[PDB]
């Protein structure tokens, strides 16, 4: 069986640059390579077949080249919708095989988060729990810190965070931080603040609401 | 039209066994092959096997433990993969795709998230997130809604059932004590809210739910 | 002639894990590889032929895969009876050739030896010699120390030890230590003890017998 | 039935020469090849040569010093390897195996341990090992018997001529001043001894012995 | 005779588009291919594409961004490369060459220097360099002339329109504030100057100039 | 597509020595290699075709050899006209491909520059500018320093230099240094000197002219 | 053209051991390899053809093996007559090509030189020159020192030495040291001694003659 | 009989040119090829070229500077290599060998030592080396003879024209001021000298000498 090696595993590039993904086979396979694109939670989508043949639907930015054991997928002028994993696959000899994949990542201009704090819903409270949600949105670069303070005093219990992968609308990143207590515990405090620390400002961006 | 149709989800118990389905539309040839492809989370694609329906001959990846058995009903244009005696290893999105016998996968299903757990299905609770009256605003406003206490994955989340797509973030679920939870953001111009309605629709195929939830301001 | 390389030479694995043995050929040989199993003092036994074809007798745990120059033998859920050397062999081009072999070794739970001391036989003594035998049995891991003491005083002359390879009944190891003197020399002492030192206890396991 | 039959053993003197035999049963085809394979102790398998009996054409490994000459008696279904002018290098188990002309070795002999020594054959002395009266016991009891003062290798050791197999350890011989020696352990429930008899059978093919020895308690 | 004829130069604006020409003489076969080859400055040769005129079938290097479109007028024996939507990347000498279908490039054009700039064509100013009256001399004398304030590249410089070749140095231009500039040296025996005339001829194809300039002593 | 590797990238050699240029292909291509020569601002010129076949025009000094993946261009007794870049190219499989090239450089005997200073022309002055030109000519080795002094005082403003590649007439190098001022600024000084510092002499070679 | 690599370049081995010479080809050549032997000043002699086929004349000690790209010449029990260079050569593809060669060297037991000093001949003296010759013969190992003393005083002028390669009669080495003066200079001294220093003795072996 | 006959030696001046000969005996086929092989001193074998006489087609090593031109006289069974315009690089033993068109060199000449020198041929002076009367002896005695002041290489040296071979050492020449020099040792039992005669024969093919020299004791 044919081993297909994809390098590099991660490919960071700047908007509009020409970018190239490699796929090396473990023996000569003519031009029987095909390239697929898989966005975050998408299914895969054929981009190029038989190494260089265009598909309809696909921007002409995308081309492919190579034959034998070395193949390249290239994108003329990368842009946000291109953020994805890219796979190669061979039909030269049985079984068909896939490469391990390369992720495209676009270095964009720095951007500061847009923060938004959200009280629990009255629907939620009814059932005997309370979650406060902070959204740290459309920032670059991906590294960021979120701090929770209750009535001036930092809390660390009951916090879950989740970060999105780079976004195909604008190459930014986003994050949600979710603070979860009982009604009991949410009742005996006044002021919740989500604080956000990010490269773009020396001052944190802070967002707060009060129940009273 | 959607050429290949697969269930969003299936839960299975350790040692138990499941039958995934892949139904096809559009140009069917008797020379067509249906393939199955496994993708464990944050991993790559792994060819599992293929079948040619107009016959019933099937071949499998020999490089892996053989969990699969492929079959087809040529009458209903459906292909089936019997995954048997699963473990948590076997939890993954399984796609089906169609290859016209010329070696590439023109067309793919959306795939079935298969979760192998002792745990129990739980529909999701949904809750608005409109902002507090203290919060001031820009030329844009961010609303959102919070999907929690569900199992197994996945859920899909829409904003006005497809029409609102620019400005949307759904975050990855986080699992804690056997229930997943997540939130989804949306950002409209402030002048379009709340005059123009804004609603988060939320599908959870493992319990067959699908609940809308409007986002009004806070009383 | 075709060189067949087997890596790694030793493969330690835990009970029930999936395990994989490699066999790389020095040129492309289709699927004309065959895999054999040789237990301790067994002869070899065909397991898989033409790279992936099952043989009758062989547990379905065993499969094979590969083609060209890279082949793999795999065992779904290893177990004690699998402890052996595994060879690959090619029939693609003359002469047939074998790989250098891979030994499977199962890491099991720790186990303390079962010690047993044995006086000479009256049959043996008749002929004018005396051997006392200690068995250090069914322990894991393989490293162990045996000490001989005569009438409270450690002896080092006349001792031969032999250790079994890992055992296909229970992945344990065993050892025999044999103390050999004349009748003359066995006569002028009272108390023989075999002492055994093993990871599983800080106290040695000691076993003794007296002639009087 | 046992498809391929080889002697357990042969002793040879430096510069001397030996003829090993490999006799076959079961389905014989005229298209069958018999192969010989050498395994020095704690080493791998080494192809030596092959012959096709229904003819007498034989080929040899060219990568090694040629000690072998192959032949067959098509009448008695026996293949022979003439190993000539041996040294201690040449000491090894030599298997024969049968290949149906399709490249693999379905079936193998048990092999002949060939020892190249100036030294002299010596049958083995066997001696019980029942435990001393001081020794207390569990739900299991360990008996054993001690094979010593023999040459050349090997010996086989059984417990009640095959019936007792669970609980048996035979240790590797150790050589000292030209005689090998070893012991074999067995472990039964204590309640089955000595009511139910327990006996070590011991074959030494180089002197054609085979002696039983019962294990009674100590008088 | 000169088998392949290409313009010395073409200036193009970013996003604009140019048509290079390659005209052929000598033995023409219908089996002949014309190739185009790009050489960025201080870089190697890069195959771009080929066409076979007696047909109009053309193939391109797939390993690069496709700037080219090839065509031919079989009547005038001319091949054309349409370079479209250029950037500064695309600035280079482009050769054409001819291959008889047997894989090598017997014959090449002189190539077209293509410059992609916002800037403006400027003919060159030429000025003698005869030595000062203070300067003493050998059996040889060095004269020269100075080509400056031009754009785009290139220029060629001759000495008595070809006849003077031994003893000549033209230096590479240096660019400063969007005008190239260079000088060319020549060295004759001192006894041949100024009796025997000495003149620098200077072609700048992008403005279609070509100016002679005699080198007399200083008044 | 076939990768053609040329080593080394630069090849320095002594006059009259036998020299050899390598060209390795990424897969076996028979003898379908062809070698070209490109002098400074020349176009390329075929030297050898099908790996070893002579062309008419080309000195018999030039031969080629090799087959499969390893090819060599050789020159019996190098000489100045050989100073060039040398490329290889394949026609074995589509698309045709070129190597990255090797430059030949001849180590010759040391030679001191021939310096020549040049006043502005009266033609030039007319238009309202003045450039003084120094030529540092036919020296070896390539490293050299040019100093400008105005009325005894070193100037650094307004100087542009350009160096020729090695010369195919005599393996030497040359350099032009050009000092550019307005008429205004050229008017208010008397004495311009170009000074030249080169391995061949401990004393600089200096050349000067005066307007008055 | 096919490159044939021979390793190692020198192969030291002990009398009677089995020895093996390698020859690796740069592409698969079936069994079209042939092996030659060249003794000191001999011409070459075919030993094995088509990789393993015996030639008549050649001791059965010599065999060959291999196919594809890896070949081996082997000698069962090396002996003194085997001291030589061994070459491989291919006929699989044009042009025929040779390996770079491997020298066989036998490590033997240590042996002390047999020294012999020789006066000039009366024939030689006639012509007006005088050379005294010392032979350091049949020693092992090859390293040895020869000292010349005239009338008790070491001389270094006018001495030429020559050492033989290992000898195919007995794996030993030998050396000749030759001291050359005029008749004039040979006349005005009495006693010439050649002294020899060799591993085998702490005392030098010394040999002298006197003209008077 | 000696299948291939080549001169021992040829001296040539820089820029000069030589014709080596290789004459053949034994079975000649029209399908036979003669090859030439160069060996510089202390270096390996280097294929130069081949010819097939029954035709006159010849091929040369393309990987080296071409010094050779091959030819044959099919009448006298002789092959010739014209080495032209030699330098000291070209000094070497050149063998010829014969290959029956099946790729190996069954048979080789003794080769021609070719020396490229400005210098002049000089026959060798030969001188005994019998031992001094002071020197005592063993069961063996060592005699020898000293070949000096010769050019070019080589010389051969025999002991009783072939009959004495056991016990002989010829040392490598050493060159000093354009004359080579060497010695040859021989060792007989002392009881066989001088009753049984002992003589060193010495051939120098470049001057066509060949001188015997008896070794008597010292007067
Ligand atoms: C008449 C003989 C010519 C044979 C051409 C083979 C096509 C090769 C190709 O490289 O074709 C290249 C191209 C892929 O880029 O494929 C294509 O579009 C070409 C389509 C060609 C043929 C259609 C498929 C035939 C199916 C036979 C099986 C029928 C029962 C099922
Ligand atoms: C009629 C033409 C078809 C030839 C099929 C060759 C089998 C190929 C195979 O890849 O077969 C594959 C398979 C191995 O997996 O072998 C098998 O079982 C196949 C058995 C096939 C043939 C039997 C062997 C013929 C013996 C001829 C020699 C007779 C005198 C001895
Ligand atoms: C009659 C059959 C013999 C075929 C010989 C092929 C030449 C091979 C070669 O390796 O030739 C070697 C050699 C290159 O060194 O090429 C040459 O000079 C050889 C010239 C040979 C043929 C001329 C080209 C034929 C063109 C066919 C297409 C016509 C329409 C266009
Ligand atoms: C009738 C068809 C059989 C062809 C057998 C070819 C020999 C192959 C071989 O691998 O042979 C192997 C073997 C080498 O080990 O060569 C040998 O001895 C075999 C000798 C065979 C043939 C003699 C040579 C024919 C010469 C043709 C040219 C005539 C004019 C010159
Ligand atoms: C290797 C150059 C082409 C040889 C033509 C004959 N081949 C047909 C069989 C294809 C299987 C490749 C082994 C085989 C010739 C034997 C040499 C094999 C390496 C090759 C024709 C197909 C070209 C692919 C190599
Ligand atoms: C002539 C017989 C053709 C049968 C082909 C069917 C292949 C079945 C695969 O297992
Ligand atoms: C037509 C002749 C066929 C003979 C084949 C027998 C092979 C003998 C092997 O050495
Ligand atoms: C029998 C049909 C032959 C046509 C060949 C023309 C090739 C066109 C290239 O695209
Ligand atoms: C049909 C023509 C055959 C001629 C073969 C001769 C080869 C000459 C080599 O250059
Ligand atoms: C994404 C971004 C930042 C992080 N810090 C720790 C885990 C983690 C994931
Ligand atoms: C097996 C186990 C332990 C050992 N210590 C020394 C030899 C040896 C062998
Ligand atoms: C050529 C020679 C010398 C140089 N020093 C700095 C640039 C440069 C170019
Ligand atoms: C052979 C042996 C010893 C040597 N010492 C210096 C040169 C040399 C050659």
């Amino acid at each position: 069986d044919i081993l297909l090696t994809q390098s590099p595993a991660i490919l960071s590039v700047s908007p509009g640059e020409r970018v190239s993904f490699s796929c090396r086979a473990s023996q000569s396979i003519g031009t029987d390579i095909h390239w697929y694109q898989q966005r975050t939670n998408g299914s895969p989508r054929l981009l190029i077949k038989y190494a260089s043949e265009s598909i309809s639907g696909i921007p002409s930015r995308f081309s492919g080249s190579g034959s034998g054991t070395d193949f390249t997928l290239s994108i003329n002028s990368v842009e946000s919708e291109d953020i994805a994993n890219y796979y190669c696959q061979q039909s030269n000899r049985w079984p068909f095989t896939f490469g391990s994949g390369t992720k495209l990542e676009i270095k964009r201009a720095d951007a500061a988060p847009t923060v938004s704090i959200f009280p629990p819903s009255s629907e939620q409270l009814t059932s005997g729990g309370a979650s406060v949600v902070c959204f740290l949105n459309n920032f670059y670069p991906k590294d960021i810190n979120v701090k929770w303070k209750i009535d001036g005093s930092e809390r660390q219990n009951g916090v879950l965070n989740s970060w999105t992968d780079q976004d195909s609308k604008d190459s930014t990143y986003s994050m949600s931080s979710t603070l979860t207590l009982t009604k009991d515990e949410y009742e005996r405090h006044n002021s919740y603040t989500c604080e956000a620390t990010h490269k773009t400002s020396t001052s944190p961006i802070v967002k707060s609401f009060n129940r009273n | 039209q959607v050429q290949l149709q697969q269930p969003g989800a299936e839960l299975v118990k350790p040692g138990a066994s499941v039958k995934l389905s892949c139904k096809a539309s559009g140009y069917t040839f008797t020379s067509d092959w249906i393939h199955w492809v496994k993708q464990r989370p944050g991993h790559g694609l792994e060819w599992i096997g293929e079948i040619i329906p107009s016959y019933g001959r099937a071949n499998y990846n020999e490089k892996i433990q053989k969990k699969a058995t492929l079959t087809a009903d040529k009458s209903s244009s459906t292909a089936f993969m019997q995954l048997s005696s699963l473990t948590s290893e076997d939890s993954a999105v399984y796609y089906c795709a169609r290859e016209r016998g010329d070696g590439y996968f023109a067309v793919w299903g959306a795939g079935t998230t298969v979760t192998v757990s002792s745990a129990k299905t739980t529909p999701p609770s949904v809750y608005p997130l409109a902002p507090g009256s203290a919060a001031q605003t820009n030329s844009m406003v961010t609303l959102g809604c919070l999907v929690k206490g569900y199992f197994p994955e996945p859920v899909t989340v829409t904003w006005n059932s497809g029409s609102l797509s620019s400005g949307v973030h759904t975050f990855p679920a986080v699992l804690q004590s056997d229930l997943y939870t997540l939130s989804s953001s949306v950002t409209v111009p402030s002048s379009s809210w709340p005059s123009e309605t804004v609603t988060c629709n939320v599908a959870h195929p493992a319990s067959s739910t699908k609940v809308d939830k409007k986002i009004v301001p806070r009383d």
